[PDB]
């Protein structure tokens, strides 16, 4: 049987420069003289889109950034220089003019660039929801890198815990940084208990810690 | 050139059924035929099998026996995708494909299937309103909440799409009471806060749902 895996998993590299992938088949493509190894790029909530056939042959509307080799068994993706655009997840796929196929487990690939601070903003609850007795609070953290942050939310300078969630966005094909949003959910009750409600972030781009906050009534 | 609509969202209990279609732009499928490829959340491309355009002969691969159908609907040149005695296993979005050479590769969007004993519902859209509190420099934040929700998805666009520029839709988050929740924001010069109207326009097709939520400023 055909197995093939990819290396590495994951790849973070720098604007600019070079992004090597790896595919390695478990036993030779080459044999009938032809490379039979694809490549595919995929990026979030999209199809896969093919980028080379035959080893090392772009595919349709492809740009030259990109390109291919090898033989036998080992083939590996190039792409100099890595931009912004090209975020996405890259599977190796074997198969002759008809199937079967077999897919490579992928390589996520993010692009690295200088550390950006993000801008925070917070939302008090909407009268509406209030009204229906809950009380949601949000806090958004826009355009930052790298993504690894940290968001505490205190009410009455108390740090919140368990009744908080969080989602981040995908890595922006355009200026390849994050933006996050987390939202503290409590009841109507509980809310008009408190008053001071604030969002602490803590971030390799800010010297220390910002606090965004409002107090109940405020707004 | 060539492009294939697939059948949209589905959510189904297990032990159902499901039958997804796919459709191509030209007036049939390629002599290659057809290809079924499956994508579980957050996990890779795993091949399902292909369907002769001719022979209306399916292959299906080891991982797909017996609970899998391929079909050819030659009647209009559509496809089918057949899952019997659906798991959870099964939850995971369908890609179709068909190719008429190597430059010639045509993919459908997938149809997002959900596998789940959840009831749907429609989502609340709550105003998540500009102030003092959203705003540095001349950026004023603003958005919406997309709250309690199911299945997925949801699409939220701004200004029926007027707007898009620095339009954040967040991943939705599944809540301890198995309900999903969403927000989007964008970032709108702080000033065009006098001059400008805000709207969101959430649409919810498995609950057939439809919202327009202006969003006004606050004082505070
Ligand atoms: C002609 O076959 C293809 O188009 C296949 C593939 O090409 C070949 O396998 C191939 C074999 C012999 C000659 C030329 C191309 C490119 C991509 C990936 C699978 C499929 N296509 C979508």
């Amino acid at each position: 049987d055909l197995v093939l895996t990819q290396s590495p998993a994951s790849l973070a590299v720098s604007l600019g420069q070079r992004a090597t992938i790896s595919c390695r088949a478990s036993k030779s493509v080459s044999t009938s003289g032809y490379n039979y190894m694809h490549w595919y790029q995929q990026k979030p909530g999209q199809p896969p889109k093919l980028l080379i056939y035959l080893a090392s042959n772009l595919a349709s509307g492809v740009p030259a950034r990109f390109s291919g080799s090898g033989s036998g068994t080992d083939f590996t993706l190039n792409i100099h220089p890595v931009e912004e655009e090209d975020a996405a997840t890259y599977y190796c796929l074997y198969s002759r003019e008809f199937p079967p196929w077999t897919f490579g487990g992928g390589t996520k690939l993010e692009i690295k660039r200088t550390v950006a601070a993000p801008s925070v903003f917070i939302f008090p609850p909407s009268d509406e929801q209030l009204k229906s007795g809950t009380a949601s609070v949000v806090c958004l953290l826009n355009n930052f890198y790298p993504r690894e942050a940290k968001v505490q939310w205190k009410v009455d300078n108390a740090l919140q815990s368990g009744n908080s969630q969080e989602s981040v966005t995908e890595q922006d094909s355009k200026d390849s940084t994050y933006s996050l949003s987390s939202t503290l959910t409590l009841s109507k009750a509980d809310y008009e208990k408190h008053k001071v409600y604030a969002c602490e972030v803590t971030h390799q781009g800010l010297s220390s810690p910002v606090t965004k906050s409002f107090n109940r009534g405020e707004c | 050139q060539v492009q294939l609509q697939q059948s949209g969202p589905e959510l189904k209990k297990p032990g159902e059924t499901v039958k997804i279609s796919c459709k191509t732009s030209g007036y049939s499928f390629t002599n290659y035929g057809m290809n079924w490829v499956k994508q579980a959340p957050g996990k890779g491309l795993k091949w399902m099998g292909w369907i002769n355009t001719y022979t209306g002969e399916p292959t299906y691969a080891d991982d797909f026996r017996g609970r899998f159908a391929f079909s050819l609907a030659t009647s209009a040149s559509t496809a089918y995708l057949q899952i019997i005695n659906l798991k959870n296993e099964d939850t995971a979005t369908y890609f179709c494909e068909t190719y008429d050479s190597p430059l010639g590769d045509y993919w459908g969007q997938g149809t997002t299937v959900t596998v789940s004993s959840a009831s749907t519902k429609g989502p609340s859209v709550f105003p998540l309103a500009p102030s003092s509190k959203s705003t540095s420099g001349g950026t004023a934040a603003l958005g919406c909440l997309v709250k309690d929700y199911f299945p997925e998805p949801v699409t939220v666009s701004w200004n029926s799409g007027a707007l898009t520029s620095g339009v954040h839709t967040f991943p939705a988050v599944l809540q301890s009471s198995g309900l999903y929740s969403l927000s989007s924001v964008v970032t709108v010069p702080s000033s065009s806060l006098g001059t400008q109207t805000y709207i969101c326009n959430v649409n919810h097709k498995p609950s057939n749902t439809k919202v327009d939520k202006k969003v006004e400023p606050k004082s505070c």
